[PDB]
DNA sequence: TTTTTTTTATGTACTCGTAGTGTCTGC
DNA sequence: GCAGACACTACGAGTACATA
């Protein structure tokens, strides 16, 4: 199949529509834009029957009704949309979609939307059946270092100027949330018809609505970005993420840090990273952490995390969030927490 | 407060209440919308029931002492009390304070009310065309095409019926993206051509309010509403802004093959084959051979149904598919002696008509198995 | 006679009567005056800050007889009609009451019908974060290809509860919580537009205790007028707030750090006059001390949760050495550990505060 | 297995097939559970169905050639395919390759089957007490108390009703803890003393069993199994242990206060009063004066409902408050000409009886003091 | 005639008979006098301090025959049913019994129908903190802009459970727990109106026993009347409460700080002869130690209910160091921690007293 | 790029799908 | 007479959330 990027989706649809489009990714904005572009171009090329059909395991499975039957009124080409689950299809859904792709009209267009699918769902019979004709487009959130270029491109799309301070402010405020970023760019365009966005305007026209995942918090702690770490913890508190997920995501990397610091005094880091199965993007990260924090801070952090987990699963307390902030302070940065936040 | 005196018979009141309290039910959009507007004026009574898209007004004559007034009453409660009184009982209704007292000789009921001022009086308008048709004609028009309307289609203009008045005759069209039902009937007078879409609830109400009698039905169709009069019932409804697609091009322009069969025989053969059809999507396959029709139905647990019937046929050979529900519905609604089928190929539409009449036509698509 | 509540009769009717929140009023004015109007606006805010009022004002502006303008005339029959509850084209749907898809279908099928009076059939769906999943699917199907004659106005308190796909098709205006100065200014205008005498200190207290919402401020103003014999005096508002104070934590920890035994006694007595679980009070006092010790380490520790008590907290963080905070936390923790076994929970928390007070000063 | 070759006339098949397919229905707990076994031995075909706590057996005679064998078929599909066939048409069923071919004229259908050994049987019990009673007799015997039994409650085994046999008389009781119904009647045989609880589903099936005033039904009662014979129809079911409270103690022993009224008038009055009663607490209050009974009903929206009826009473005012659904159900069941109310105290329960017959009696507890 | 529970016989029937809660009564009466009637009231506070009673009194004031009168003019026709609880228009909603949203929807559907007789259809929603979240959200809008002829009175124990968007649009009246003197005076009034003899010390103990409520105080008084022969006597109150009055435990603490074990054990034996719970003796002694600490820190901290021993209090306030008070309190607190695990509760209390004696920082036991 | 994801025992609602029952009508 | 046609009521499940 064709694997494609959101920028080149316009060219791919322009050269010719394929049997089915699999638009996948974690962000809402790029998925929505790609789906809108596909729908508009299909309507230009003669697709009028548009169906939105959620896949989620429930009492909703009758998509076959819309494909086996030719349209009596007009020879109107149809478009079917599927909203994959938050974790992808299961085995039953895998085989059901395999049956769905077992028969498809040439005039029927298939749209599937969902999060990224690992190899477990990639090697399923449904995807392998789709592997010939369908075009899959990946839409992923640019990283915090990649956001400014994307914001500059979006500003050029709307004929806007932001200099650099406004770009940094927008990236910080709407980090990991491209939907709100595009909506805010539209809002700024509406606010000032001049289009010359500057700090004394974007400062008050912006929100704090941000999105995050525990990996961002763990990496912020590893680099020692104190303000970013506390910002992520506050945003996750507002979002209502499960504290246990944060606990486990930190615990994995903290156990890795403890073991690597234990082994550092005898073995070079090049062999240790290979033996411990560390990702290539994190090596330098780990290096910095190992060269920054001694085993005393690591043991204090382990004691703190142990107290946090025990008070979470035994006393049913609500002091978890402040305690994780204390751990953030005690991790790479300034270790004080004297008994106060050290058990 | 308003006096609004009532002194009526039960029989003169049961029928209009049953007619006007039809669609009212469940929880309405507004509390007033769930109440009948009872308005007594001059020597007549108006009962108004609305759903923010239609409005049925029933007129009841008064001969007993009465005083003018207007108030809104719960509909289900009033209908149940009217139907629950003994035969021939006199009903007296008096609005006291902010409650309504309904009295019969040995019973007194109190009911909550709402002011008639707050009732959403539907906007008036001017009809762009008049119309007069005997009731039986409208009955046949609705019965021929109501069943084929789209249920809740996304297009939100197939969920209705197309009234096309042209020259002298009237036509009703319905579709669901896979079926088409068209019925043409004469009226006796030349009329201006008009294309109008009536929502499904309007069609249902028009079907219900026919009364099956003999008095003529009056119709006034405006720019965005329709109104119908039968006896003392006046029903108004809004219209759908969409443009109903041309039904004329749907029908097979060149029907290659003709066949004829017994309506009841074919209907029961289809019904019998329908049991062993797949529930995921029910359909059968027609094998049309020399004076022969074979019905084959399959079900994924390896269930097979076979039927052979002797039909009149003019053609070489045909293999086609059909969603058994659609053909069952069209044959059931045909209600004729013999059915004529027009076939072209396995990938084009199929026409269904009466073997001896042409007023009603149906078009259906094969389903690919 | 009929003295209408200040929360209703003082609802704005023109964009000029809306306090602050210029980042949304200006955007809407530019959008309406120009041609760019999106197909669905989603309003967000916090606890009575001007979502439903602004949505109603937008619906008024969209269907005014003078045309689509930033300023509705307020004179034409449409402005008067939408002003009151009754109107045909503007559909006010209490989504929080008609959550079921069965009720939503009966009102989302009206989109296929023409608007009776105005240019646009406007659906003001209030409290949209309450719909059922199937109802959300129906509303999304409507919004995918909305007719050009229908504009959707959605107002809610928690935007994130909405499914992401519906939010992706709505231009979201987030309303900022009103500032203390804006609250005080609008309250002064409201009081002066009526016959209520006042003292500026009383209005300052009302604004500070209003937690940045005009409905809270107006409710407190009506309560103050009622208990104030028709005049808003400082002592009346202060006494009422004392009857309504809930932040016994910060005041009590301020007194305990400053070691005012009489103030601690008075605050414990006040917290006993109100039914308060002593365990909860003590544990959240521990939390406040924890936050203070964190702010000792980095000024960014104090997030956006406690913006209402930022200044005081920052002061308490700045003026106190960290070792005293650690000692206070230790004694409070050990007191809470033994708290359930004391004579009474009030009794035990009292002596725990005495233990913490005996150290450092005195 | 073998080749069935069973030729069955439709007239001798449709009704017994419906009879045996009665108890089964809905989605079964496990497959095969929803199925029926047809077994032919020496010219007699038996259709048997089960729910593993019930069984239906229907015997029919065969004149055409065949072989003795038993096969299982899904119930609903066979019931729907046998019906709708042309009248008088024979059905030829034949087993090949683990599937059943059914033929009628040129109509062929294939059905998936299961081995006869996969159809479970129910328990066996001997020395069942025998009963010979008319159909309509036991019909109205249960009908007087069919509504009485409580459905889906934990207390005792109220999901059913009690049969008591004493001397020469059969009595039947049901209740819910607030309403109770008894109906005793002499059978005409020397009988022992027994007390059994038949489950609610068994009661419904027993009602379904009754047909015609011809040959009398034969009961076979035991301890854990019940049987009914109606001609060539045999029904079996599983009983319920436990025992209901003493109905004799439930009935008031001091019916000092008497009331005589008309059945239809009182039923209509209660129906009218029930309209404005509370939807959940359907309770009305009763004022009893000399030859006068007044009923008052309220609801959260107020809407007070009052009615007054002429009776035959002499005494003081009682003001008995009780539920309306119960009294409406019993007055529906009576279908007599006159009704006797019997009151004891403002706290005591009330008794309802036929004025001209003592066969059936009812008791209803009051609602509020 | 007859003997019904005090908690239901003496429910206030006018704003004059509501003791304490001066702020809420004043605000309500003043607002009714001015005619300013908000359309949603929320009475918060601890249990049994009169939120339901005040709400019903507000309903009386709103629906009274003579008009919107701050003081209900005695008993008029529209107030008789309120007193009897069978009123046509005061809709009592046991919200805990109607938490489902499919019942708040039915409540909201009929809100617009005019009141049958009263000026307002006062919806008294008892325990508003128990409605399900969907029902809350349902009643949001009907609270924001209610019809002119309906009022909502919401009573609950803890407002924090309610969503803040409901706390916004309703008046918040908070009822503080009543003082000991208020409870004692009201109890004196009640026992006088019942023609029942009583002892002042007994009623002071009743006031102290109930934590600032009144219905709890009335319940405990009724239990006292049951325990006595229809009389509230000091001995009966001491028996029912399990307390030590204010003398025996003071003798214990005085002997313990005097390091005289003989008198300590003698009084322990006497208290055993008194047939009293041992943990009660420990908790009373701990409370006395805490009172000593309080008077040492705050010079004027003793209430009137301890005046009978106040002098001796000051003695210990001038004789024992604060550090020793803390030492004794913590020693006896660990004694309380350990008592349920000692071989015998009497044995454990003896060991705790001997432990406080052995670690006496002034007169420790000789080695 | 990259794959990564957690305590639970118990209880309380809410909303939709689908069966079981009643009844009521034009069949 | 009879399905059959709703019409309605109940129940299971999928899901959200609360408390401890
Ligand atoms: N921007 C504003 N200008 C004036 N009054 C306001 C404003 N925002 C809120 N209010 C006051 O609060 C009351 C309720 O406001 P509302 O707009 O309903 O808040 P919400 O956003 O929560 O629906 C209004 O009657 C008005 O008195
Ligand atoms: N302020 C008060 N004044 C007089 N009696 C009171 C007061 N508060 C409570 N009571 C007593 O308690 C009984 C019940 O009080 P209630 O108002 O139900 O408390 P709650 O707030 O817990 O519902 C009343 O009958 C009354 O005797
Ligand atoms: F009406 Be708001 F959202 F409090
Ligand atoms: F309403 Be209270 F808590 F008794
Ligand atoms: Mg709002
Ligand atoms: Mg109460
Ligand atoms: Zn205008
Ligand atoms: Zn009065």
């Amino acid at each position: 199949m064709i694997r494609l990027y959101p920028e080149q989706l316009r060219a791919q649809l322009n050269e010719g529509l394929r049997a089915a489009y699999l638009l996948l990714g974690n962000d809402p904005l790029l998925l929505q834009e790609s789906q809108d572009a596909v729908r508009q171009v299909a309507a230009a090329q003669g697709f009028e029957e548009h169906h939105t059909f959620s896949i989620d395991p429930n009492t909703d499975w009758n998509a076959i009704f819309s494909l086996c039957q030719a349209m009596s009124l007009f020879a109107s080409r149809q478009t079917l949309l599927l909203l994959l689950p938050e974790n992808g299809p299961n085995a039953a859904i895998n085989e059901q979609l395999l049956t769905l792709t077992g028969l498809l009209h040439d005039d029927l267009l298939l749209i599937v939307r969902g999060n990224k699918l690992s190899k477990a769902q990639e090697n399923a019979a449904w995807f392998t059946a789709l592997a010939n004709r369908s075009v899959q487009v990946t839409c992923q959130t640019p990283e915090q270092a990649q956001l400014p270029r994307w914001v500059a491109a979006r500003a050029k799309q709307l004929n806007l100027e932001l200099d650099d301070a406004a770009n940094q402010v927008l990236c910080y405020c709407y980090e990991g949330n491209l939907l709100a970023l595009a909506q805010a760019l539209e809002r700024l365009s509406l606010l000032w018809p001049d289009g010359k966005l500057t700090l004394p305007r974007v400062e008050q026209a912006v929100n704090d609505a941000a999105h995050f995942t525990p990996f961002h918090w763990v990496d912020a702690l590893l680099m020692g970005k104190s303000k970013r770490a506390l910002h992520i913890l506050q945003q996750l508190r507002l979002e209502g993420s499960e504290p246990v997920i944060l606990l486990r995501t930190l615990q994995r990397e903290l156990l890795l840090l403890v073991n690597l610091k234990r082994q550092s005094a005898h073995t070079p880091l090049r062999a240790l990273f290979d033996k411990h199965r560390v990702w290539q993007n994190r090596r330098g990260m780990m290096g910095e952490a190992l060269n920054r924090l001694s085993q005393t801070q690591l043991r204090q952090a382990v004691q703190l995390l142990t107290r946090t987990e025990l008070t979470l699963k035994q006393d049913y307390g609500q002091s978890v969030w402040a305690e994780l902030e204390g751990l953030s302070l005690l991790l790479c940065h300034k270790p004080l927490a004297d008994v106060f936040i050290d058990g | 407060g308003p006096h609004m005196k009532f002194t009526v018979e039960r029989e003169h009141l049961l029928k209009p209440l049953q007619q006007v309290s039809g669609p009212l039910g469940g929880r309405p959009t507004l509390p007033i919308l769930g109440n009948l507007l009872l308005q007594v004026a001059d020597g007549t009574l108006s009962l108004t029931g609305t759903d923010l898209e239609m409005e049925m007004v029933a007129r009841v004559a008064l001969v007993q002492p009465h005083e003018p007034g207007a108030t809104t009453v719960p509909a289900r409660k009033f209908f149940d009390i009217c139907r629950g009184l003994p035969e021939g009982a006199e009903i007296a209704v008096q609005l006291e304070g902010e409650r309504m007292l309904v009295r019969s000789g040995r019973s007194r009921f109190s009911l909550s009310t709402l002011p008639a001022a707050d009732f959403p009086n539907l906007d008036d308008w001017q009809s762009e065309v008049e119309f007069t048709l005997p009731q039986a004609t409208m009955k046949r028009l609705i019965e021929a095409t109501q069943f084929s309307m789209a249920h809740q289609d996304v297009r939100y203009y197939l969920n209705g019926m197309l009234f096309e008045t042209e020259g002298e005759e009237l036509r009703t069209v319905a579709t669901d993206g896979h079926r088409l039902a068209v019925c043409s009937m004469p009226i006796g007078q030349s009329l201006p051509s008009h294309s109008v879409i009536v929502p499904r609830k309007g069609v249902i109400e028009l079907m219900r309010m026919l009364d099956g009698g003999d008095n003529p039905l009056r119709v006034q169709i405006g720019s965005n509403n329709i109104r119908a009069h039968v006896g003392d019932f006046i029903f108004t409804s809004k219209l759908v802004d969409g443009r109903f697609p041309d039904y004329r091009r749907v029908l097979p322009k060149n029907p290659d093959k003709h066949l004829e069969a017994g309506c009841d025989l074919l209907k029961q053969a289809f019904a019998r084959a329908a049991i062993l059809s797949n529930e995921k999507f029910r359909g059968v396959r027609l094998y049309v051979s020399e004076n022969q029709l074979k019905i084959t139905a399959n079900n994924p647990e390896q269930e097979e149904a076979e039927e052979i019937l002797d039909v009149t046929y003019s053609g070489a050979e045909m293999e086609i598919g059909f969603n058994v529900s659609y053909v069952l519905d069209v044959l059931n609604a045909l209600k004729c002696e013999n059915v004529r089928m027009m076939l072209t190929d396995s990938v084009s539409s199929v026409q269904i008509e009466d073997a001896a009449s042409q007023s009603a036509a149906y078009v259906v698509m094969p389903m690919r198995l | 006679m009929s003295y209408q509540v200040l929360a209703r009769k003082w609802r704005p009717q023109t964009f000029a009567d809306v306090v602050g929140q210029e980042h949304v009023l200006t955007a809407l004015a530019n959008g309406l005056s120009l041609g760019r109007i999106h197909h669905a606006y989603l309003f967000s805010g916090t606890r009575g800050v001007g979502k439903t009022s602004i949505a109603r004002l937008l619906a008024k502006g969209l269907n005014c007889e003078t045309g689509i303008t930033a300023t509705p005339c307020g004179v034409c029959d449409n402005c008067r009609e939408i002003e009151q509850g009754r109107f045909v084209d503007l559909i006010e749907i209490d989504a929080a009451s008609r959550t079921k898809v069965e009720d939503t279908r009966d009102l989302l099928d009206n989109v296929q019908y023409a608007p009776a009076r105005g240019r646009f059939k406007v659906y003001l769906i209030d409290e949209v974060h309450m719909l059922s999943r199937h109802s959300f699917n129906a509303l999304l199907k409507t919004l995918e290809e909305p007719p050009e004659h229908v504009k959707f106005l959605l107002a809610t308190t928690d935007p994130q509860k909405l499914p992401v796909t519906i939010l992706s098709r709505c231009l979201q205006f987030h309303l900022k919580a009103l500032d203390v100065e804006q609250i005080r200014h609008q309250l002064e205008h409201i009081l002066n537009e009526e016959h209520i005498a006042h003292e500026p200190r009383a209005l300052q207290l009302l604004a500070r205790a209003a937690e940045g919402s005009l409905r809270d401020a107006l409710s407190l103003t009506d309560q103050a007028i009622a208990s104030g014999d028709g005049q808003v005096s400082t002592q009346a508002v202060s006494a009422m707030l004392g009857t309504l104070d809930d932040d016994q934590a910060l005041s009590l920890v301020e007194a305990m750090v400053e070691a005012n035994g009489e103030r601690v006694m008075a605050l414990i007595n006040e917290a006993a006059a109100r039914g308060i679980e002593w365990e909860a009070l003590l544990v959240e006092m521990l939390g406040l001390l924890h936050r203070i010790a964190m702010v000792q380490l980095s000024p960014a520790a104090l997030g956006n949760d406690m913006a209402a008590i930022e200044l005081r907290m920052r002061e308490l963080a700045r003026t106190i050495p960290p070792t005293d905070i650690q000692l206070y936390y230790q004694t409070l923790l050990i007191g809470r550990k033994e708290l359930p076994y004391a004579p009474d929970r009030r009794m035990g928390v009292e002596m725990t505060l005495l233990r913490a007070l005996a150290f450092h000063p005195r």
